[PDB]
């Protein structure tokens, strides 16, 4: 008989239950996050794993059905929503080492401990401590000694366990008709539907090299100033023919560079754009702050966010025995429940982070009629995009004087403004070939290619070769590198904080083209612009009811993810690091070493 | 903790006709293969029961609606409303309707 039609029947069932089930979750989650105290704990747990108890049939009951003449476009995307199987496929044996293996690595990584040879009673962590050793210092052996103990002492018990699981989870993918598990992480960003926007796994391979050649001579003319800086700052260590350390970017991995920003100021006199002490004089409180982010939101033309949110979440002070996570976070619980959980100061980054959350969630409610299944984003660089989309338009010194906290008469220049884009780019630029390298590492050691003993060496090459860092000592096959990390040992894609920022910069300007403003585009701001709230709410409206690729089509001219805006926002940066880098050689070369 | 006490049919064959109510509680069969009062591979509950919290945004809790329908039938209307009237003036030559 019809198979389409009765799907939808058994579709409206699991949704009914699915949407009050996951909203009793949820708000177990969040009263065990508002109160951290032991009864929270086990009822949270009571409704977790029961999700999971009902996560399954729904799953083995997405078997009968042969998704492959359904006509409806939304039909099949939410029964392919429902059909996969996740670890379900592999053996139970198999399966239960899998998850006594991630346990165990999960604890291990979280549990670091290094001692110092001539002080053996004092072992640090992750925790501050260990980590502001070197995040605030200016050293050159202890900031190594720090490197090298994390390295070894996490470094290498992870290497083993990293092992099996690659092979575990590659066989896992196999089991899931993917040759690769790479192609596992690709599929989110892939499409199968209307003719025209058509995309492919293993597209993204390809066209992340297209869109990363054309940044190349800015990042090595900010590599080269930065290698400038460091020689002003650490004379003879730094080779004008090599390049930087590892341990000097600012960070034990160089995620981030703002750590260094303090040592690579270009003009000192003028000082960072600070008006914290007037939010202080002018009696700011975090009611004060929550309602000035507001005002951003709903000036562009987004609706006002419901009673209830200032009641029912959390706000500011836990205080005492009610303890509560001071994580922001914004948590959408469902059947109309939008909350949000962060402690709040009087600090410009409290500001952006309000912003940040208030962009998070109306981003969460504008696809608030979608059905359970379908409120999420195209892809995970939609959410942050949207989020760092309000924070950039609250940077202006503009929005400030405008809201009343900063002076009308302000005489800002050419100097100060190169100064904040510096600061800046120390913390997004500075990123992107990192987390490009690390991608394709895990990318090409789950494809296979190289042997199991050409780990180390391949992975360092190849950061002296892009990123442009080498070795502060040499380093064996038996270490592990990358196993050092937080996002190669959860299982979480660091993709997504790479194509959201070729996202980011696009939208604004996007949004900057629907802006009626002229000039930088870091100055122009969305606020006063009520023709571009309609414009950006086509992405908000649509979430995952349409790809990406039909989604990157109402606000940008061109759907590709094309990096056009990065060499355009740093312009002023660019023409000043143009007339200042002209002595020093930029590029590096792969032959000196720190230890040879 | 969720007032499951309000049910609403989910799944029926048809459609309502006006001013019906219907309480059957048979078990739905949206494929073709019979259930002999249970559910299975294509039977469900045709009634739900609601979740409502307080916590529940605008549009999901709970609200009371009463309908009122009058009918007109041919005989002499019974429900007939405000009887306003005026004040008692005498004395002067004045029309009523008492």
């Amino acid at each position: 008989s019809t198979i389409e039609e009765q799907a939808k029947t058994f579709l409206d069932k699991f949704n009914h239950e699915a949407e009050d089930l996951f909203y009793q979750s949820s708000l177990a989650s969040w009263n065990y996050n508002t109160n951290i105290t032991e009864e929270n704990v086990q009822n949270m747990n009571n409704a977790g794993d029961k999700w999971s108890a009902f996560l399954k049939e729904q799953s083995t009951l997405a078997q009968m059905y042969p998704l492959q003449e359904i006509q409806n476009l939304t039909v099949k995307l939410q029964l392919q929503a429902l059909q996969q199987n996740g670890s379900s496929v592999l053996s139970e044996d198999k399966s239960k080492r899998l998850n006594t293996i991630l346990n165990t690595m999960s604890t291990i990584y979280s549990t670091g401990k290094v001692c110092n040879p001539d002080n053996p009673q004092e072992c640090l962590l992750l925790e501050p401590g260990l980590n502001e050793i070197m995040a605030n210092s200016l050293d050159y052996n202890e900031r190594l000694w720090a490197w090298e103990s994390w390295r070894s002492e996490v470094g290498k018990q992870l290497r083993p366990l990293y092992e099996e699981y690659v092979v575990l989870k590659n066989e896992m993918a196999r089991a899931n008709h993917y040759e690769d598990y790479g192609d596992y992480w690709r599929g989110d960003y892939e499409v199968n539907g209307v003719d025209g926007y058509d995309y492919s796994r293993g597209q993204l391979i390809e066209d992340v090299e297209h869109t990363f050649e054309e940044i190349k001579p800015l990042y090595e003319h900010l590599h080269a100033y930065v290698r400038a800086k460091l020689m002003n700052a650490y004379p003879s260590y730094i080779s004008p023919i090599g390049c930087l350390p590892a341990h000097l970017l600012g960070d034990m991995w160089g995620r981030f560079w703002t750590n260094l920003y303090s040592l690579t100021v270009p003009f000192g006199q003028k000082p960072n754009i600070d008006v914290t002490d007037a939010m202080v004089d002018q009696a700011w409180d975090a009611q004060r702050i929550f309602k000035e982010a507001e005002k951003f939101f709903v000036s562009v033309g987004l609706p006002n966010m419901t009673q209830g949110f200032w009641e029912n979440s959390m706000l500011t002070d836990p205080g005492n025995v009610q303890k509560a996570v001071c994580h922001p976070t914004a948590w959408d619980l469902g059947k109309g429940d939008f909350r949000i959980l962060m402690c709040t100061k009087v600090t410009m980054d409290d500001f952006l982070t309000a912003h940040h959350e208030m962009g998070h969630i109306q981003y969460d409610m504008a696809y608030a009629a979608q059905p359970f299944l379908l409120r999420n984003g195209a892809n995970e660089g939609f959410h942050e995009a949207v989020g760092e989309i309000m924070s950039l338009s609250a940077a202006t010194p503009k929005h400030l004087k405008s809201i009343g906290l900063l002076s009308p008469d302000f005489q800002e220049d050419n100097e100060t403004e190169i100064n904040f884009l510096l600061k800046q780019a120390l913390t997004i630029v500075g990123t992107l070939p990192f987390t490009y390298m690390l991608e394709k590492w895990r990318w090409m050691v789950f494809k296979g290619e190289i042997p199991k003993d050409q780990w180390m060496k391949k992975w360092w090459e190849m950061k002296r070769e892009i990123v442009g860092v080498v070795e502060p000592v040499p380093h064996d096959e038996t270490y592990c590198d990358p196993a050092s990390l937080f996002h190669v040992s959860n299982d979480y894609s660091f993709i997504r904080y790479y194509t959201r920022t070729l996202y980011q910069f696009q939208f604004q300007e996007a949004l900057c083209q629907a802006a009626k403003h002229e000039g930088p585009l870091h100055k122009c701001d969305i606020s006063n612009s009520t023709e571009a709230g309609q414009k950006l709410f086509n992405m908000l409206r649509l979430g995952k009811s349409e790809p990406w690729t039909l989604a990157l089509e109402n606000v940008v001219g061109a759907k590709n993810m094309n990096v056009r805006p990065l060499l355009n926002y740093f312009e002023p940066l660019f023409t000043w690091l143009k007339d200042q880098n002209k002595n020093s050689f930029v590029g590096w070369s792969t032959d000196w070493s720190p230890y040879a | 903790g969720g007032n499951y006490n309000y049910l609403y049919r989910l799944f029926r064959k048809s459609n309502l006709k006006p001013f019906e109510r219907d309480i059957s509680t048979e078990i739905y069969q949206a494929g073709s293969t019979p259930c002999n009062g249970v559910k299975g591979f294509n039977c469900y509950f045709p009634l739900q029961s609601y979740g409502f919290q307080p916590t529940y945004g605008v549009g999901y809790q709970p609200y009371r609606v009463v309908v009122l329908s009058f009918e007109l039938l041919h005989a002499p209307a019974t429900v007939c409303g405000p009887k306003k009237s005026t004040n008692l003036v005498k004395n002067k030559c004045v029309n009523f309707n008492f």
